[PDB]
RNA sequence: ACGGAGCCAGCGAGUACAACCUUGGCCGAGAGGUCUGGGUAAUCUUGUGAAACUCCGUCGUGCUGGGGAUAGAGCAUUGUAAUUAUUGCUCUUCAACGAGGAAUUCCUAGUAAGCGCAAGUCAUCAGCUUGCGUUGAUUACGUCCCUGCCCUUUGUACACACC
């Protein structure tokens, strides 16, 4: 166990801070800042897709590629 | 028009077939569900857990409108799949048989399958309504 | 330009792409200009195909290789290992989602940062090992013009697979940072550096 | 990094002790008509161009 | 009474029929329309029949397979097949000639295989190996 | 959040976060499909980490481990069956396990088989050929 | 990898004097019990709707949910007989191995390598061999450097012939 897996709600603080303005969003680039690793990624980027925010381009299970809503 | 099962997707058709069947609760329940492995070989049960028999009976009943008519070994023997037989080449071997046959037996008392000659179950009169209204419904759903 | 009406209904999305623009998938698979002597006529961006999977009589003569188009050389070259010996529906499935992403980063046409990255991944000179004796002395010989194109599509490959073996930075991250880097000479991607590593060599023994 | 230009006027049969090399007679692009022999690993066409550092240098059979 | 040629296409053991017809412009695939075919990401395989001469010349002809045989991705070959001769012994016998040499020069310059069958079939295993070519692992220690 | 990590159940050690079942397969006795058994009877989400969990949670599932004929167990997923004369079933899921097992083989080795013989030097006990396996012993 | 959903092949084989292949219906969480058939076989099993695959979800780089070996208890089946686990199944037991040192084998296109299926032996037993069809590359398209084979020209005190 490398860490940055368990869930704590200061850190779901400073998700809702670093979420809008990016290039690349997924499970490959959040993990890289050691986020919510692995699965629990997937979840946080699931509560960005419902109310706007960030857009889809891929909709496949692995490879779930999305870009900033302009 | 030409309203029937094939203009709508095989795999989006038994989404809108479980949401409508759900509504009612009256499709019927055995008491084997969620003490269940599914197959012969699957180590974790079904994810689903909750839903579930009501995806399965959706996929029986589309098959029947399609055949003849199905039977309960062949079901067995469509759904199940691979294995992991310790250290040796994966063999291929019938899913579980007592989800498949009370299937069949509680749509036949809803208003779906009917007993056939010779050997197997069709399509009652009734049961290709249900079809068709819910096949319209998905058809309203993409345009 | 006008939705023809038939009895199956069809998107008009498929139609817009029809009769007028002969397209790749969505973007466009016109311009992308090689320029670099050698590599012309060999890579092939005049063919225009939709999908890259084509039935193939491709290796049969000799320099038949030259006709299939480069989108194609990327899909082949990675079934290697023997897990994934086979399955193009796998690999063509994943070099979709890699062009994905260049369109993405700084716009552009994914094919022109592609076929730059086949340019800066192709050496110059190497060596054969030339026996004269028994020692491994190594003569420094030319590379022209296939081996240039065959061994940098390979070098990419590698230096993609290896990146993601026990990663989340799945292959298609990957190999769309292995182009740009190429494309955008920066002397880090691997790509570059087997390719540069080999150059270098040949004028040690001159 | 100097790029000396050229192009392939004569293949020179398949030379070597091993099957892995082909002797080839190169003109240059620019400065025309200047024949110099020199070695290429892979194959060869009529019309092709090649791509190298060192141009003047001459090569030889290989042992 | 209506124009009735049956076409068929094959690559490998599957093997596909295209009953063609005149009226409003059906070209469906065993029941369903055009736009399912299965593999999902070779539907756009499909298309190129369609895309290349165009939808206009479909609006008059109704075509509909029935496919056997194969696996799942060679059966998209024997559709596609089928599909390109279909338009063309519709305008080889009822049409003039120039529209449908139109259509084989067009399909030469994207030739996938298309009016033409392909040439391979399976090979014998022969004894002594594992597969025709491959042999077994030999030993002399 | 982070409450509490080890977390004991029946001596054993039951470690924070991870999951439902994949924590309480550290126990000597549960395992990968029978956690999930146990926690359907409490209706509790496997999506959860598990380790912070409510406190009665706990003492339910403890009271299930213990008693398997009680609660809904069609009674052919337990570890053992059948002990002394003629009679009932019972089985056990923590250091009674491992426990059990050691008095268990006790009487293998009273009786003196064909088993029992075997275990006493360490050798392989189901029909195996032992011209190749296992070039190390215990 | 673990879930559902989608769902496509070709080689074969098969009892009436025996006990063969065996759909359809009930019993069972499985394995397997039973009632019935049909088939002496492009007629019934059988479309032998077989796998790998496709596509949305669950896990995510920790000997981990990867991997399955050793282990114990019982429930089935074939046998006159299964304790020296025949065979399959049900929960538990949960290791060894983070791409392999010198060496070394096979291979130029529907081939290589994944993938299962059928037959052969068979009362009951594929991790085997002989056959079939799905998924389908990279790389030569040349050479005697290495290991051996064919001729010619040379030398022989060998001819059960350089052991």
């Amino acid at each position: 166990a490398k860490h940055a897996v368990v869930l704590d709600q200061d850190k779901f603080d400073r998700i809702m801070k670093e979420a809008p303005t990016y290039r690349y969003v997924s499970v490959s680039v959040l993990v890289d800042r050691f986020k919510l690793g692995g699965s629990l990624a997937r979840v946080a980027l699931r509560h960005l897709e419902n109310e706007g925010i960030i857009k889809p381009v891929s909709k496949h299970s692995k490879q779930a590629i999305y870009t900033r809503a302009t | 028009p030409g309203v029937s099962v094939r203009d709508v997707p095989a795999q989006d058709f038994i989404n809108n077939y479980a949401s409508f069947l759900q509504r009612q609760g009256k499709l019927e329940v055995p008491g084997y569900v969620d003490i269940v492995k599914t197959s012969a070989g699957n180590e974790l049960p079904p994810q689903d857990s909750e839903g579930w028999f009501y995806k399965r009976a959706a996929s029986v009943a589309r098959h029947i409108y399609l055949r003849k008519q199905v039977g309960v070994g062949k079901l067995n023997k469509l759904y199940g799949g691979a294995k992991n037989r310790g250290v040796r080449p994966h063999k291929h071997v019938d899913a579980s048989g007592s989800i498949n046959r009370k299937v069949l037996q509680s749509l036949e008392k809803l208003g779906v399958v009917e007993i056939s000659p010779k050997g197997g179950r069709r399509i009652s009169d009734n049961g290709l309504r249900d079809l068709d209204r819910i096949a319209a419904a998905t058809l309203e759903d993409e345009e | 330009f006008v939705p023809v009406e038939l009895a199956t209904t069809i998107p008009v999305e498929i139609q817009q792409a029809q009769q007028e623009i002969k397209l790749f998938n969505k973007w466009s698979f016109e311009d992308v200009e090689v320029k670099d002597a050698s590599l012309v006529d060999y890579i092939q961006i005049s063919k225009p195909i939709y999908v890259a999977h084509t039935a193939g009589r491709y290796a049969n003569k000799r320099f038949r290789k030259a006709q299939c188009p480069i989108v194609e050389r990327l899909t082949n070259s990675l079934m290697m290992n023997g897990r994934n010996n086979g399955k193009k529906l796998k690999a063509v499935r994943i070099v979709k989602h890699t062009l994905e992403i260049i369109n993405v980063l700084t716009d552009q046409n994914p094919l022109q940062v592609v076929v730059d990255a086949i340019i800066n991944s192709g050496p110059r000179e190497d060596t054969t090992r030339v026996g004269g004796g028994g020692a491994a002395r190594r003569q420094a010989v030319d590379v022209s013009p296939l081996r240039r194109v065959n061994q940098s599509i390979a070098l990419l490959t590698i230096g993609a697979r290896e990146a993601a073996f026990r990663n989340i930075k799945t292959i298609a991250e990957t190999l769309a940072e292995e182009l740009i880097n190429a494309a955008k000479g920066s002397s880090t991607s691997y790509a570059i550096k087997k390719k540069d590593e080999l150059e270098r060599v040949a004028k040690s023994n001159r | 990094t100097p790029v000396t230009l050229a192009k392939v006027i004569k293949v020179l049969g398949r030379t070597g002790s091993r099957g892995g090399v082909t002797q080839v007679r190169v003109e240059f692009l620019e400065d025309t008509t200047r024949t110099i022999v020199r070695n290429v690993k892979g194959p060869v066409r009529e019309g092709d161009i090649l791509v190298l550092m060192e141009s003047e240098r001459e090569a030889r059979r290989l042992r | 009474t209506v124009p009735s040629v049956q076409t068929f296409g094959k690559k490998k053991s599957a093997t596909a029929v295209a009953h063609v017809k005149a009226g409003k412009g059906l070209i469906k695939v065993n029941g369903s329309p055009i736009t399912l075919v299965q593999p999902e990401i070779l539907r756009f395989k499909v298309y190129e029949p369609l895309l290349l001469v165009g939808l206009d010349k479909f609006a008059n002809i109704d075509i509909r397979v029935k496919v056997t045989g194969g696996g799942h991705v060679s059966q998209v070959y024997a559709i596609r097949q089928a599909i390109a001769k279909g338009l063309v012994a519709y305008h080889q016998k009822f049409v003039d000639e120039q529209s449908k040499n139109e259509l084989k020069k067009a399909f030469t310059s994207y030739d996938r295989t298309l009016l033409i069958a392909d040439s391979r079939r399976p090979e014998p295993k022969k004894f002594g190996g594992r597969g025709a070519r491959s042999r077994f692992q030999k030993s002399y220690r | 959040g982070s409450f509490q990590h080890i977390l004991r159940l029946l001596n054993t050690n039951v470690d924070g976060n991870i999951n439902v079942v994949y924590a309480l397969t550290t126990i000597r006795g549960v395992g990968r499909r029978y956690a999930n058994l146990v926690c359907k009877k409490a209706d509790v989400d496997l999506h959860k980490r598990a380790g912070e969990l409510t406190q009665e949670e706990l003492e339910r599932i403890v009271q299930i481990m213990q008693n398997p004929t009680h609660y809904k167990i069609p009674a052919w997923f337990l570890n053992r069956q059948k002990d002394v004369n003629d009679g009932k079933d019972y089985h056990s899921l923590a250091n009674n396990l491992e426990s059990k097992l050691r008095d268990d083989l006790e009487r293998l080795k009273k009786i003196r088989s064909h088993r029992g013989i075997r275990h006493f030097w360490g050798l392989r006990v189901r029909g195996q050929h032992t011209k190749t396996t296992g070039r190390r012993r215990a």
